[PDB]
RNA sequence: UCGGAGAGAGGCUCGGUGAAAUAGACAUGUCUGUGAAGAUGCGGACUACCUGCACCUGGACAGAAAGACCCUAUGAAGCU
RNA sequence: CGGUAGGGGAGCGUUCCGUGUUAGGGAGAAACGCGUGCGUGAGCCGCGUUGGACGAAGCGGAAGCGAGAAUGUCGGCUUG
RNA sequence: GGCCAGUGAGACGAUGGGGGAUAAGCUUCAUCGUCGAGAGGGAAACAGCCCGGAUCACCAGCUAAGGCCCCUAAAUGACC
RNA sequence: AGGGUGAAAAGAACCCCCAUCGGGGAGUGAAAUAGAACAUGAAACCGUAAGCUCUCAAGCAGUGGGAGGGGGACCAGACC
């Protein structure tokens, strides 16, 4: 359970950039919702 | 059983390369006839 | 595994889920338009369609089951005097699940219930 | 603006033609062009090949006919061409070798009792998967893995023998589908096959 | 310095973590003020709102300090750095105590108008270099 | 503080293409040295020598700067058509050379350490080398061996 | 008589500057910068003696591969048979260099070794 | 035997806050052999595209903690 | 003219002191960072759109005088 | 002799033996070789086995031990 | 345990973002990259931009050779 050693700058920038790329994937969805929130007949967002 | 395995440095007196051919021990290096001595490596020219 | 278990259970235990259903469909029948989460929205949709069509046939037995389900006294008797005059000929589909922005603090998918 | 990428790309190719020089092949070639004696001292250092010396387009192509040829000496003389140790341009760090083609893999001779006693066993990672498999079983089943197993242990199994492993083209049929560079037959120096 | 093109806006050590500010700041890089205006209206992050406050107070800065428009204005770099980290000695069981660090950011966002010349043709002229200083202000692949 | 402007001198671009196409390419001819080639033996090691080349070698025992020095220990002198295979030295041979100023080459850090037996030695070595420029090769017109 | 100093940082900054392009904490982290200076210098030793040995090996196999292109069984050993019997003192395996820079001249070498 | 289903709190995902023991640097395969006699690091062969997520803990002689057992100290102390 | 435990000889560096209110220095000292330079090396010398007031060499002396290790120790910041 | 240190745990290999079971990479001695304190080459790897004693440079040559099919330098060398 | 903005608070009038904190102009100053966390600011650590390069690959991450590519260049063969 206890880690034997530490990680490099290598593997850490890989994992942190996979985390922040996983943050990248959930804003073109927000760009699509922000673009559909604009002028148009949409039956949502009262 | 009663046969001892040959361990390290007894493995080396047994399994080292030994050239046990009485011909190939007799070999000396080849002899070419002697040549005259080569001239000077360079010369002062004034 | 959940093959074909079509009950929609929330993040609450069973009796607390029943009280959430009864209270939120009660105040849904009080105000008409309401802000829920989407799980709470569909969970309101089934039961409030059951309560619109329950007092559609305004007998005493339907009125007593309907008064037994809903908390408030004076809202069941404001219901069967309203649902045959309004929701006759609709034949199902008494609500609308207009969604909105997520909630600040949870990113909870937040919905909004009509009566149409 | 497609003309930015296209026209500036062709300007970069244009100054690639103007600044840089081509690399002449090593055939009927003297020591130096008079430009080359002004350039680097490529004489007193060991000759190292450039990218225009090991192009896979103008490599040689060899065809042996493995009918009644013994396996291991054929594998060694295919290896000595698959490295490039019959060329004076041999550098053991680049791919100076030559493509070879081995037709008739189904009729490869062996000497002694190889056919019933030599095993091509293999194993996956889990225990109890060691596959009992003898020479006649592959030669009945897939013969072009025989020679392909013989020469794969003849090449330096790093990143570079793995690259010249694909130069081997073994086919079990009597005819190979290659008409690449008109493949000249392979020269042998083995008097005992 | 780009000859008077960019607008640099710094930020206080705001009371949140640097890494989530770096995913929300690595989203909005390269996109202009309208797209970040509509995305940061609706991004589901708590680190979204001071970033949107600094973009809004950065382009309003770019329209009041300079005199630009909020449509031809792309985010240039938007770098987020570390700040001061507080230390919180929080007790935990079996007589132990853990340092819980309260992290702060340091946001510096640079904005970029397009103040262009848009020359007619490409063809090089190796004459009058004291005009070649002014005619070429921001291009690519500088030879010699 | 503004975008600067368009500048209006009303220029006309010269598209004659007889000045820029003269300016951008360069005409530089290599000097034709001659069609000759030797292999000298200096110290112990042999050098490919062509007339005009800034070679490096060993001699710093004694040799004055800018001196005119004949390297008469020549084997395998070769022209464009024929070479002269040297039974050891080609006779009456003379590679005329210019021994130039003496140099020290790059540092070769000879640092030795064994293991935990705590021993380490940083020493350095500047080899006393000599750069030689080559003038021309002569005295080589005996026993041709062209093929 | 306090003696706080800076000489460990110049002592250490020189070794820091030598350890460039060492791929990670061998290029940044001081307590490995030292042992990569050390192991890099002994790597320079053994690879220098074995670059003498290794280029000897490379010229041997290069001129062997040049001589074996005749087809008739003339090995590299027989080229030295009739390279020292016909008295050519010590061409120093630079005929493996002009064997590719001047292949007609090495054909003149070998074709005069035959005669 | 011989398990099976269901309800909660965790676990999984999202949004907030956010540690810890550990850590020479880690570009951190399997078999087999060798070696301070139990090797990802040495040798030969075979096998493996890179990198995550969720579980399991066989190894890293895993973490702890200058072995309570054994012995040594011209050690300490209690007791007889 | 390999070298552990170890012995001897010769040197570099640091801060202060004598020369010294030294030469030099807001026309940029010390610092910090840099080298296509020199040394057997400890190091010197030179260059800096950074910095802003001190301080060399030579000939000498004195040390809280040189760091990679002490489950060292004190601050800073990582890993997980 | 003067001044002044370490070391006093050794290990394997050949021979001469004792203890053992003429068992142990076992234990104790006597002469010697190596390692310790010894790099390089051969021994696949591998302190003690063979050659061999590393001041340094060379993109120099000849050899010892050992090798000359390929991986990997040199003979798919010759004759019994 | 926590010292040092300037020489002098001359400590930022006024405009914009704006609930503040903060930020940008302007103004003071020789210096505002001396802005109150304020004097030189190094390493670990976290980043962003530019050049080359990694997704059939076994490696104490080097070193010797160096394919291909990039940069300034002047002893254009050199250097990184």
């Amino acid at each position: 359970a206890v880690p034997k050693k530490r990680t490099s700058i290598y593997k850490k920038r890989i994992r942190k950039n996979i985390w922040k790329k996983k943050g990248y994937w959930a804003a073109l969805k927000a760009f699509s919702l922000a673009k559909s929130l604009s002028t148009g007949n949409s039956k949502s967002f009262f | 059983s009663s046969r001892p395995q040959k361990k390290g440095t007894a493995h080396h007196m047994k399994t080292r390369p030994k050239k046990t051919a009485r011909w190939d021990i007799k070999r000396g290096p080849a002899v070419y006839p002697p040549l005259p001595p080569l001239p000077a490596e360079w010369t002062i020219v004034s | 595994m959940k093959h074909g278990r079509k009950i929609h259970r929330l993040s609450r235990p069973a009796d607390q889920r029943r009280a959430l259903l009864r209270g939120l469909t009660t105040q849904l029948l009080k105000h008409g338009r309401i802000k829920t989460t989407r799980a709470k929205a569909s969970a309101m949709r089934k039961y409030v369609d059951k309560m619109i069509t329950l007092a559609k046939e305004g007998s005493l037995h339907k009125r007593r089951q309907a008064l037994g389900f809903i908390y408030e006294k004076q809202i069941v008797h404001a219901l069967f005097a309203e649902v045959p005059e309004r929701y006759g000929d609709r034949n199902g589909g008494y609500t609308r699940i207009i969604r909105t922005l997520p909630r600040r603090g949870d990113n909870a998918p937040m919905a909004y219930i009509e009566l149409v | 603006s497609t003309k930015c990428t296209e026209e500036w790309r062709q300007l970069k190719e244009a100054v690639k033609k103007e600044f840089a020089i081509p690399h002449v092949p090593l055939d009927q070639r003297w020591m130096f062009t008079l430009e080359e004696a002004t350039g680097p001292d490529i004489w007193n250092t060991t000759w190292y090949p450039k990218s225009a010396d090991h192009v896979p387009t103008d490599k040689k192509w060899y065809v042996v006919d493995a009918t009644d040829l013994i396996l291991g000496r054929m594998a060694s003389t295919i290896a000595i061409h698959i490295r490039g140790k019959n060329l004076a341009s041999y550098t053991p760090s680049v791919d100076m070798g030559a493509f070879v083609i081995v037709v008739n893999a189904d009729k490869v001779a062996v000497s002694g009792k190889k056919r019933t006693q030599k095993l091509y066993r293999r194993h996956s990672g889990r225990p109890g998967g060691l596959k009992e498999e003898t020479f006649d079983q592959l030669q009945k089943r897939i013969p072009e893995r025989i020679i392909e197993h013989a020469v794969r242990g003849m090449l330096p199994k790093g990143r570079l023998g793995r690259y010249l492993f694909n130069h081997l083209k073994v086919y079990k049929g009597a005819e190979h589908p290659h008409q690449a560079q008109q493949p000249i037959d392979l020269p042998l120096r083995d008097k005992r096959i | 310095p780009g000859k008077c093109d960019e607008i640099t806006t710094r930020g206080y050590s705001i009371s949140m973590s640097v890494d989530k500010a770096r995913r929300v700041i690595d989203q909005i890089r390269g996109r202009s003020y309208a797209e970040t205006l509509m995305i940061l209206e609706l991004m589901p992050y708590r680190a979204c709102y001071p970033i949107f406050k600094l973009i809004y107070s950065a382009a309003a800065n770019a329209s009041h300090n300079k005199q630009f428009n909020k449509a031809n204005l792309i985010i240039s770099k938007a770098e987020v750095n570390k700040g001061i980290t507080l230390k919180k000695v929080k007790p935990r069981a079996r007589g132990r105590s853990y340092m819980i660090k309260r992290p702060t950011c340091h946001i510096t966002i640079v904005l970029r108008d397009i103040t262009h010349f848009d020359s007619y043709d490409k063809f090089l002229e190796s004459l009058t270099p004291k005009k070649l200083i002014a005619l070429l202000g921001l291009m690519s692949t500088g030879r010699r | 503080v503004l975008p600067d402007d368009f500048q209006a001198p009303e220029p006309g671009t010269p598209e004659y293409n007889d000045i820029i196409n003269q300016f951008l390419p360069k005409k530089g001819p290599p000097p034709p040295r001659e069609e000759i080639f030797a292999v000298v033996v200096i110290g112990s090691r042999q050098y490919i020598v062509i007339p005009g080349r800034w070679i490096y070698t060993q001699r710093l025992k004694g040799a004055t700067v800018n001196d005119k020095i004949v390297l008469n220990k020549v084997l395998l002198v070769g022209t464009k058509a024929s070479t002269y295979i040297g039974t050891p030295i080609v006779t009456n041979a003379a590679v005329h050379a210019v021994v130039e100023e003496q140099l020290l080459d790059d540092k070769v850090i000879v640092f030795k350490y064994k293991k935990k037996k705590n021993y380490r030695r940083n020493i350095g070595h500047r080899q006393p080398i000599t750069r030689i420029k080559i003038t021309g090769i002569t005295g080589y017109e005996d026993y041709p061996a062209s093929t | 008589r306090v003696k706080r100093g800076y000489i460990a940082r110049r002592r250490r900054k020189k070794i820091r500057f030598f350890a460039s392009s060492f791929r990670g904490a061998h290029s940044r982290l001081t307590r490995t910068i030292a042992q990569q200076k050390i192991r890099a210098l002994v790597s320079a030793h053994r690879d220098r003696d074995r670059q003498k040995r290794d280029f000897r090996r490379l010229w041997i196999t290069r001129i062997n591969a040049a001589i074996r292109e005749r087809g008739v069984y003339y090995n590299y050993s027989k080229f030295i048979h009739d390279l020292y019997k016909r008295q050519l003192l010590l061409n120093r395996k630079i005929l493996a260099q002009i064997a590719i820079l001047n292949p007609n001249c090495i054909y003149m070498i070998y074709n005069e070794i035959i005669k």
